[PDB]
RNA sequence: UGAAACCGUUAAGAGGUAAACGGGUGGGGUCCGCGCAGUCCGCCCGGAGGAUUCAACCCGGCGGCGGGUCCGGCCGUGCCGG
RNA sequence: ACGCGUCCCCCGCGAGCGCACGGGGUCGGCGGCGAUGUCGGCUACCCACCCGACCCGUCUUGAAACACGGACCAAGGAGUCUAACACGUGCGCGAGUCGGGGGCUACGAAAGCCGCCGUGGCGCAAUGAAGGUGAAGGCCGGCGCCGCCGGCCGAGGUGGGAUCCCGAGGCCUUCCAGUCCGCCGAGGGCGCACCACCGGCCCGUCUCGCCCGCCGCGCCGGGGAGGUGGAGCACGAGCGCACGU
RNA sequence: AGAGUGGCGCGGACGCUACGCCGCGACGAGUAGGAGGGCCGCUGCGGUGAGCCUUGAAGCCUAGGGCGCGGGCCCGGGUGGA
């Protein structure tokens, strides 16, 4: 299961970074970037991710297809959202809630798709 | 699940053929990092 | 490994686990088994009674192959065959009996331990102890000897 | 496949699986054939690492 | 000085053993000779068996 | 679904409250009935002595049931019989105290430790201030506080000691579940005496503090609690 | 040959049999006491008796 | 100061299983849960056994397990063994039992399953019956290991029957001055 | 590359109970804050504007799912035949 | 002590606002001082004063000692490999286990393979100086006693023993039956390991008594009752690898 | 907080490296000597860091600034030159 390979990874991966009494994780689709069992971004059968879009403008989102969990060049599926900051977040809350697609992440993907725009907006 | 899928076989150009192998059971035996 | 041992937790302490008062000094009792009837008496005579003295006759050029006697009990005397001499023998009407040879599985004398699985059996054996005779005969079987 | 990533390897684009190939890779003596071949199956990125 | 319960036992290191110690670091390319000069043998004796 | 079940969910709540208001009146009527005892027992000891003194008699008042004990010497250097007897009274440190019922087996323990303690026969004021201010419990192998009446009703209960009022009766009158309601208590936690000691080493009778005081233990309590 | 057959204990915990044979939870915390001296404080003293 | 000692009051039970193997540590996780949230006992005894060390949990054999269910009554009932289930040669006829151990040795699979009786492991006794109903809790013998025949009253004293540590037995190896009435004394 | 011991010279500091050390404060230096009018983050209301823009309806592509009863194919530490 | 419908000695869901000695603190309160001379900075450099403070290692009942080594600084400087043993702990396989010598065919002097390469080691059997011996029994029939004839069950108690199994009775929303699915339970059942006590079986030895078996009829072989010596039986836990003491 | 047969507005903080978090009590001297834990140091070998370095590596120096009870470690400046 997922629950197996955690026991394997937990304290060993090439994506693990420790020091100064802290501890982090640099895995593709970890949104909170921390070595955890909610938040790891490869293990499971379904995945959410929020990446900063191609050029400057926008945000890009990442679901994991339920099917072929053994076929990685056709496993993730992509879409870009380049609209107003309150209205862009209509989409993302309408992905997690109304699909029933893994209802833990809700309030992680609202605080990551609002500190990817507060960037590309011009500086103080 | 010992349950086995079907394994596709790629040509040396990259596109897949239409030939498959049933999974060698070794690939279901336990992971044991110790 | 030289890291998980005691001697790292002791760089810093003086006496290193062998004493302030009476130190680690070379050989305090005498080397090896000393004091066998003096000052290491008690011990010797309280975990090794009978070290000190003679008994019995001495045989000189002892060749041990002449003394050679392997052993096979009853309970598990059916352990020298396949699982085919017993299931078809239990099926019979006229009442047959398979021939377990014990010289073929490195066994010389046949011993008398547990039960028997009760169905006819002829038994070759170089040495029959007195219970291996009376257990096999009461059930029903011969006792042929071999040399 | 979540294990093979964590040994660093560069698999995000690999078609599939535990990968298999027709028996015509056993006889290649040229590296320019075997390099072109490594770029087809989408794993050159691991050599490039 | 025997502590307590614990088997009595006689060692033969009272001689100068170290001066006569034998090791087998050779063990791997001593085999690979025999097998070579083994492999010489029967090319010398062609259709005669190497089983002799 | 629900519209039925929500009204049935507004019938069980008023039941658990009614379990309190039938119990809330009983805490009052238990306390107003012990007040009747503490004028009917108080004035019935002044009743007999006048009506003896009347006919040229005498009246010896009732010899004690109950006695408080406080440990005044320290913890260093102590003889091995006394360490065992001070343990059994649960006085394990200096300036600590306990309730103790009286008999022959109970006094002759208190003659072996009679230069490590001070004891005496306490009153209706030196029973309650101690049990009100200081008094803790011993629930789940812990010294957890009594700011409630579902700790004493909840542990003991079956003996009929529910509220803070019955811990006054059963101790101040040594009644018929005393043992359990006094091994109920953790021993008390008095700070030092504010005024002081007379001379700690010696027996009261000589000058100092040690040994029994029959009616002036009331002076080393309102100074210490 | 496997010690345990389904390592998946994200899913074994929530199938019909295991969630019809366990008592209910206790998700409340009970923080520590400050003993208001009832010889001084009124309503603290009206609660005892 | 307060007169107490701090002498034995760190207790020495074992809180968690020293081994590393993962499939035993998802095992425990299950039963940690299953101990605390039920009102059945079995679970708690099983979790405490999932910690112990090889020697405190020794191989129960087929012919003991066979022998422990042919007593009067106990039927419709399984047999849990938090070590193993090994073969026994001196036993022939095999009924249709139900087993649930950690390692089932590779010949006692070919015996009980061929008689028409299934074997489980520790996540097939976790859904089949969560609390614990229809079981007999068996173990093997914790006084098998020779070691126990060097222990007790020390072999050189009245009335005692211990094996001492001897380099080898023969006809002379510890054979004289405290074993014979004739050579000083025997005990 | 160029450490310590030990010297020599500039600045400061101090100086009758050999010096040096621990607790606790005061004075003076050195630098350092980049200090010298003082914090952001939502929703709400009033008053000045920007940008072709929101609901809804049809047009293609993709997922999340069960169609409590559509059709096949593929597994099996599942069996019953030949 | 405060509606009413019936039982009596004795003459089961009302409506809202509000204040607080009530399961650990908050002002829906204020004021000065701010650019080349002032704000702050516990920490690290120098000075000053009050209280405290004898030099370290060390053997020793006792060291600041009129007990011994120490003028200062660098760089080196002391429980270690291998051969036995034993107890504990991890891991593979389990009445078994193990190829360690031998073989076959850059990293590799590695690594996969033999099975009719397990010879062999340790283990599954004790006990006697030896010749040697070598590990349950019951309960009904053919002739109140032998010597033999059939049929059935079987590794034997008592006492304490983690858990399971049977369930008298009950687990509420107007009442009167009726159930399925779960849980709570008076007392009453099979008794896993570990022990304490009682019986038995194999070797050695001691005292008493009568019959068996025979190609060789004995200075021949075998059975029976009660004491006693053991590192013994009595439904098995060992073997290879690694770590620590 | 049981289940039946009859009489307008599509919205609601944090969590759970389960080898983690959280929850309420009692205690805390130590020489010979035991034991655990060390995100305390020093040098080598397999893995890993799409690590870092002539736009300045190691070592040293530093009345510059920070970190932990502690062993020790992080950053400013100057040297130095792989």
């Amino acid at each position: 299961s997922a629950h197996l390979q955690w026991m394997v990874v937990r304290n060993c991966s090439s994506f693990l970074i420790k020091r100064n009494k802290q501890t982090y994780s640099t895995e593709p689709n970890n949104l909170k970037a921390r070595n955890s069992f909610r938040y790891n971004g490869l293990i499971h059968r379904k995945t959410v991710g929020v990446e900063p879009a191609a050029d400057g403008k926008g945000v890009v989102v990442v679901m994991k297809r339920r099917s072929g969990q053994r076929k990685p060049a056709t496993s993730y599926v992509r879409t870009t959202i380049n609209k107003n900051a309150r209205a862009t977040l209509s989409s993302i809350r309408h992905m997690i809630r109304k699909n029933k697609y893994h209802p833990d992440l809700r309030m992680a993907a609202i605080r990551r798709a609002s500190a990817i725009l507060r960037s590309q907006k011009p500086v103080m | 699940a010992c349950a086995r899928p079907l394994i596709s076989v790629y040509s040396e150009k990259g596109e897949s053929s239409g030939k498959n192998v049933t999974l060698p059971a070794v690939f279901k035996a336990p992971i044991r990092p110790d | 490994p030289s890291r998980l041992r005691k001697t790292r937790k002791l760089r810093g302490h003086v006496s290193h686990g062998h004493g302030r008062i009476g130190k680690h000094r070379k050989h305090p009792g005498g080397r090896g088994n000393a004091g066998g009837m003096h000052h290491h008496r008690i011990n010797f005579d309280k975990y090794h009674p009978g070290y000190f003295g003679k008994v019995g006759m001495r045989h000189y050029h002892l060749k041990r192959n002449q003394s050679f006697c392997p052993t096979v009990n009853l309970d598990k005397l059916w352990t020298l065959v396949s699982e085919q001499t017993r299931v078809n023998a239990a099926k019979n009407k006229t009442g047959a009996a398979p021939i377990i040879d014990v010289v073929r599985s490195g066994y010389y004398k046949v011993l008398g331990k547990g039960k028997l699985p009760k169905q006819p059996v002829i038994v070759k054996a170089k040495f029959f102890s007195r219970r291996a005779e009376e257990k096999i005969k009461g059930v029903g079987g011969a006792c042929v000897l071999v040399a | 496949p979540a294990l093979v990533m964590s040994k660093g390897h560069r698999i995000e684009e690999v078609p599939e699986l535990p990968l298999v190939v027709e028996d015509k890779v056993e006889g290649y003596k040229k590296t320019k054939e075997a390099v072109l071949l490594l770029k087809k199956l989408k794993a050159w990125n691991d050599i490039k690492k | 000085a025997p502590s307590r319960n614990g088997m009595i036992l006689k060692p033969h290191f009272h001689k100068d053993w170290q001066r006569r110690v034998a090791t087998w670091f050779n063990q791997p390319a001593r085999k690979i000779r025999r097998r070579k000069a083994r492999q010489a043998r029967a090319r010398r004796i062609a259709p005669r068996p190497a089983a002799g | 679904n629900f519209a039925e079940l929500k009204i049935k969910r507004l019938r069980k709540k008023f039941a658990q409250k009614m379990l309190r208001k039938a119990r809330r009146k009983l805490i009052y009527e238990k306390a107003k009935h012990y007040h009747k005892e503490y004028r009917q027992m108080y004035r019935t000891e002044i009743r007999m002595a006048r009506m003896a003194r009347k006919a040229g008699n005498f009246y010896v008042p009732a010899e004690p049931k109950l006695a408080f004990v406080i440990r005044i010497r320290g913890i260093n250097g102590v003889s091995p019989k006394v360490r065992k007897v001070l343990q059994l009274l649960r006085l394990r440190q200096i300036f600590n105290g306990t309730f103790v019922k009286l008999n022959k087996a109970s006094i002759n323990m208190l003659r072996i430790v009679e230069p490590y303690i001070a004891w005496g026969y306490p009153n209706l004021k030196s029973v309650n201030e101690l049990i009100y201010k200081r008094g803790y419990g011993k629930i789940n192998k812990k010294r957890i506080a009594l700011t409630d009446n579902t700790l004493i009703a909840r542990s003991l209960g079956k003996y009929n000691i529910i509220c803070m009022e019955d811990l006054i009766h059963e101790i101040y009158t040594v009644g018929k579940h005393f043992k359990e309601a006094n091994n109920f208590l953790w021993p008390f936690k008095l700070s030092s005496p504010r005024g002081g000691m007379k001379k700690k080493t010696t027996h009261f009778v000589e000058g100092g503090d040690a040994g029994n005081r029959e009616d002036q233990i009331n002076r080393l309590i309102r100074r210490m609690n | 040959m496997h010690k345990m057959l389904n390592t998946d204990l994200s899913r074994i915990l929530k199938s019909p049999e295991i969630q019809r044979a366990l008592r209910a939870p206790r998700k409340k915390i009970h923080r520590r006491v400050l003993k208001k001296n009832p010889l001084k404080n009124l309503r603290i003293m009206l609660k005892l008796n | 100061g307060v007169d107490i000692r701090h002498n034995k009051d760190r207790k020495v039970r074992r809180k968690e299983p020293k081994s590393q193997d993962i499939y035993l540590r998802l095992l425990v996780k299950l039963y940690r849960f299953l101990a605390r949230r039920t009102n059945s006992t079995f679970n708690q005894v099983v979790l405490k056994r999932l910690f112990m060390s090889r020697t405190n949990r020794p191989p129960l054999s087929l012919s003991r397990m066979i022998r422990k269910m042919k007593l009067p009554g106990r039927e419709n009932k399984t047999a849990v063994v938090v070590g193993t289930v090994t073969d026994d040669v001196r036993v022939q006829e095999v009924p249709k039992l139900k087993v649930c151990a950690l390692r089932v040795t590779s010949r006692a699979r070919s015996r009980i399953l061929k008689a028409g009786g299934k074997i489980l492991t520790f996540d097939q006794l976790a859904l089949d019956s969560p609390k614990g109903r229809g079981t007999v809790l068996l173990s093997g013998p914790r006084k098998g290991r020779e070691v126990y025949r060097h222990f007790g009253k020390a072999p050189g004293t009245p009335h005692s029957h211990t094996k001492p540590y001897v380099r080898s037995k023969g006809r002379k190896f510890e054979r004289a001055r405290g074993r014979r009435a004739s050579r000083g004394y025997k005990n």
